[PDB]
């Protein structure tokens, strides 16, 4: 049985092109606002959205999508908004997957998290702050609801954790980062055929089409935060600038 | 040499189970300088000439061991029980959490790191942290929040004049938690050199352990020298508790005492009900913070709650893996003290003993008196003196009056 | 018993040093105190009592640490710091209380008066007090409580009152001359806890034996630790209690050096110092006689010290005969080289010492240059330096 | 063989009255300006004239005196002057005895202090700081140049202390206590001695002086002469008559 996010990659290395996803916060800068600017990158071009859930301790996240998570909770931003935004996202004829650190799934019950989010037409899961070594109930979720399991690797990944994470990953793996980044997907692609999606704080056209030349997806989010920030026509703007760029030919 | 192993987690840092407490909620990007630090401790813990200077360090440069003081002024404020303080406020720096650092600074000497990072509240740890970096010649950064770092003019001073850099934490609510969290970044954009001194019990595998190793030395000490003043083992052993570092540093050393009571008693800032408060374990939950599985203060979406209280070092939202282990199998209990409880123990200990407490130790000091009225007359409670007040002074100043306007 | 003084209080027998300067309204108590001592000093429950407070209570023993970072920039010296700072109160001053505190106790008194500078022996009176239920007052100089309102609080804390004392120039000599004038009126209740080894006898003698503990143990210690004898003994010397209680184990040791570093403040052609044995003379005050700073008709000067424990215009009787028979000599410390130990002893070993005992490890520095490599010298580390960093902070400009 | 102020008390006991006794500080508040409130005071009706030599740190002394020693000191006032007024007192008749700390007299050297001040018509020295027991130099140089030595007692004293301090005096012995201590005190050297005994209670009336030489053979003044002083040298001729008239009650 296949992913849920295959087939999306298979059209686009069909289309000799790289998947554009994209990633926005729920909540900011409200929950209207949010959902509107998730709409507008479907209809600009976005091949996945990256639907955050602003948590209020967000280790990983730079401090552009760090202020807007806490504008976001700021403004009283609930978990079941990320429910309704994906549902949002797939009326739009959207795919969204969800990007969240792990204890507001366990605080929302990781089974009812996993049927809720599939009911509301989502797709998988981002856990950048869940490694395999914690993910038996996750797995088992993702298994009993047909949920991809996005997980990270990075450039210090062992090789013996990179080929454990890109074997226990689903839909695609988030290779997260001078040539660090291709050699990082060159190594999940040495052990498996997997689609890499790579973020690398992209914000032009040109660096979405380097990246395009070895990933499967480029993943844009702090650009995105920032164009929104400015307003919904530059955000569709720069959509559109980096839907042009994962398009080599 | 080296004490068994009979209470530690497994391979993957869990307690109780595999999908227990503890574990290793942190990215993949910082798996590797985990995996590093946890083989270079394994090897460490049970290397002889590792102990030999470590032991060295305790003895001739932080003073170990520090003395068990029986506070026979306070008894009769404790139901006429025996109050027994654990004075690690006699340690150098001032605190337990030097016993911390010494193994930490230590290690990453051990691993070639040549760089070290760490958080602090209101300046305790990161003071500590940079005294040993200094003592080992290590390169010492302390990530402080910018609120901390406002009100804390000379522990920023003391950090500096022990050749250690203070960075202001401006992000998030800008306090303990958001240091940790600023210092977690730049563990994870410098692990090839930086070594991370973490200032409690908790966080991912293998620090809970860890840090606990480093801590045994006061139970281990108070477990011999109750023997020797009293006569047996005592009826309870008390700590307070904010990451749990000294409660279960004097804690371990009595686990398989079947008759020793073990209570931590914990922030509970105005009280409990009024959602100004630091109590854990009382008005917490579980849930995954800060690198591990354990409690903390969160809301109905996982939200981490800020907690308030009068100390700084219990001002934590969250606690230990290895004690909601031992909440869980009823080991210990877990007790609220709030601002005033603490405040009036920290005032008796400074006119009955002429010790003044660090305002986390009193809230101690406010349950080993409570439990000496449980207990009754002649009660042999182990109270863990976490730490001086010097730092405290102008807090309980304020508190009662002595300064004016 | 041997360097003991006379039933007067008398060291070095012609020269005089020492003695009772005081009047005759004080001789009662000052005969009760001295009859007090020598009853307790052989009483086998007050020695008891005091080692259990030194050991249980104050932290004793202080450890002897080896400063191997410091070595580079003491000529290759071994530098070994006898950790005084590690004490309870942070001081060598708890040893002192602790001991006149349970004296009084058993003598009857009710009330324990001491005088205090920047606030370090007011609080350590106060602690002993505190510890041993004996009310406390503490007589502080009117420009140093203005200054140091946080030790007034530690001593509030601690349920002791203070007085500010306005009279004279507002100063520690001044607190000591109001505390003198209490003792008069109220020794009936009253016992005066002097601070340091000066003082009518017999307070210089039994300041001494109850700091007397520090060198014991270091000499232990460094036999311990090195396998021999040091080759210098060095301290601070104010008042000269710590400086005295760490050299006496050593005094009979032939080959061992003794130095005591006095604080020279802006330097000692500048008339801005307290270098006492350096620029002073004998005479006879606050009950002594002894070295003091005084002019020509013998009226005391103002001393002047960046350290508040140094800052003290005269010097213990002990120390001007051990100055005249040639067994220690006593050499000045400047503001400047004192804050360079400071400094250097924060980034070197993490510790950060009183600015008192900075003299003391400046001094070593020196010494160890002249000696040369592997040379043992022993260091009272006096006091540690929390109640300074504002200080120091300021020297090194590190506010604002 | 008998004192030097042993005709003073003799001429005294054969008037019915107690002795008048006056203390001044040199210098205060100029030493001009004390030298000519000395002579007054000889001229007021003072039987001995107590010259007080200004100290740094007077422990013995209260507010009121301090303070204009304080001030004496501060004009610049030395210990030479102290034996320039002993010098004027004698010329003008009157009866001058030197009290002082015993420092200065170390500085300037017992010897050459008694010595100096003999040959100024000094007649004794009071030594509030000084006990007989570190009175060695200074017993042989009041010997050598035949000055009284004036010692101090206090109601504290041991009966074993007031009568050696007693034995060691001179000329007369200070009581000091400073209701019915001052009594109690002069019975407690009249018991053992002969000696003169002087008595100093913060004088400031005519009926306290009266009060004393019901039982003192000497009423010792000085805070009061001080503020007296203060106010003018009128005030100071005033209550001094005043003073003399007590004596004689
Ligand atoms: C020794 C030590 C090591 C650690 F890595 C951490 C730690 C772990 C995770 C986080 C991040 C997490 C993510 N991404 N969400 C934030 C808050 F939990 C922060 C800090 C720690 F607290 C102590
Ligand atoms: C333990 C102890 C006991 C003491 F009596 C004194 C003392 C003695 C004399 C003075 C007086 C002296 C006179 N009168 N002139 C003042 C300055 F010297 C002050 C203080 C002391 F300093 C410590």
């Amino acid at each position: 049985e296949a992913s849920r996010l295959g087939p999306v990659f298979d059209s686009c290395r069909a289309n000799n092109r790289a998947a554009l996803i994209g990633y926005l916060p729920t909540g900011y800068p409200d929950v209207p606002a949010s959902v509107a600017a998730m709409t507008a990158l479907v209809e600009s071009g976005c091949d996945i959205i990256e639907v955050g859930v602003p948590y209020s301790d967000p280790g990983m996240d730079g401090p552009t999508i760090a202020r807007a998570t806490e504008a976001a909770l700021r403004g009283g931003v609930r978990v079941r908004d990320t429910l309704a935004a994906v549902e949002a996202i797939s009326i739009a004829g959207g795919r969204a997957v969800v990007m969240t650190y792990w204890n507001p799934v366990l605080r929302y019950g990781v089974d009812a998290f996993a049927r809720d989010l599939a009911a509301a037409g989502g797709l998988g899961l981002i856990t950048p702050d869940l490694i395999p070594d914690e993910a038996q109930q996750w797995l088992a979720a993702s298994e009993e609801h047909r949920l991809d399991r996005i997980f990270l690797v990075a450039p210090s990944s062992t090789p013996e954790r990179l080929a454990a994470t890109v074997e226990a990953s689903r839909g695609f793996v988030y290779a997260a980062s001078s040539q660090a980044a291709p050699e990082l997907v060159g190594r999940v692609k040495a052990v498996s055929d997997i689609p890499v999606g790579v973020g690398l704080g992209v914000r032009s056209r040109a660096q979405a089409a380097q990246i395009a030349q070895y990933a499967d997806g480029v993943i844009v989010g702090s650009a995105l935060v920032t164009a929104l920030t400015e307003g919904l026509p530059r955000l569709r703007a720069l959509t559109g600038e980096l839907a042009a760029g994962v398009r080599l030919g | 040499i080296a004490e068994p192993t009979s209470h530690d987690p497994d391979s993957g840092g869990h307690f109780g189970g595999p999908s227990g407490w503890g574990g290793r909620y942190v990215p993949e990007a910082l798996m590797a300088v985990i995996e590093e630090v946890t083989a270079a401790y394994q090897k460490e813990r049970v290397s002889q000439d590792f102990l030999d200077d470590l032991d060295r360090l305790q003895a001739n440069y932080a003073g170990r061991p520090s003395p068990l003081y029986e506070a026979t002024r306070l008894s009769q404020h404790a139901g006429s029980a025996r109050i027994f303080l654990k004075r690690e406020d006699l340690n150098h720096t001032g605190s337990h959490k030097i016993n911390n650092v010494l193994g930490q600074a230590l290690l990453a000497r051990r691993m070639g790191k040549t760089r070290v990072i760490a958080e602090t509240g209101a300046g305790q740890h990161g003071v500590a942290t940079a005294t040993a970096c200094a003592l080992l010649g290590l390169d010492c950064v302390i990530y402080m929040g910018g609120i901390d770092t406002a009100r804390q003019a000379l522990n920023v001073a003391r950090m500096r004049l022990l050749g250690a850099e203070v960075v202001a934490v401006q992000t998030g609510s800008k306090t303990l938690k958001d240091a940790i969290n600023e210092a977690f970044r730049d563990w994870v954009a410098n692990a090839d050199n930086t070594y991370y001194c973490f200032g409690t019990a908790a966080g991912p595998h293998p620090f809970p352990t860890m840090v606990r190793d480093f801590q045994r030395i006061i139970g281990m000490e108070a477990r011999v020298q109750i023997q020797g003043q009293a006569g047996r083992l005592p009826d309870a052993v008390v700590a307070c508790v904010g990451g749990g570092s000294n409660a279960i540093g004097i804690f371990h050393a009595f686990l398989d005492d079947p008759g020793v009571r073990l209570v931590g008693f914990e922030a509970a800032g105005d009280g409990v009900e009024t959602g100004r408060h630091a109590a854990t374990f009382t008005a917490g939950s579980p849930g995954a913070f800060h690198g591990s599985f354990s409690y903390l203060l969160q809301d109905e979406d996982g939200q981490t709650i800020e907690s308030h209280s009068i100390s700084a070092g219990l001002d934590y939202p969250g606690v230990g893996p290895e004690h909601a282990w031992l909440k869980e199998a009823g080991r210990v209990d877990y007790r609220p003290i709030t601002d005033s409880e603490a405040m009036d123990a920290f005032g008796l200990l400074c006119r009955m003993e002429g010790i003044i407490p660090a305002i986390e130790s009193a809230h101690a000091v406010a349950g080993a008196l409570k439990l000496g009225v449980e207990l009754g007359r002649g009660a042999v409670i182990v109270v863990n003196l976490s730490g001086r007040g010097d730092k405290d002074v102008e807090t309980a100043a304020k508190w009662f009056g002595l300064l004016g306007n």
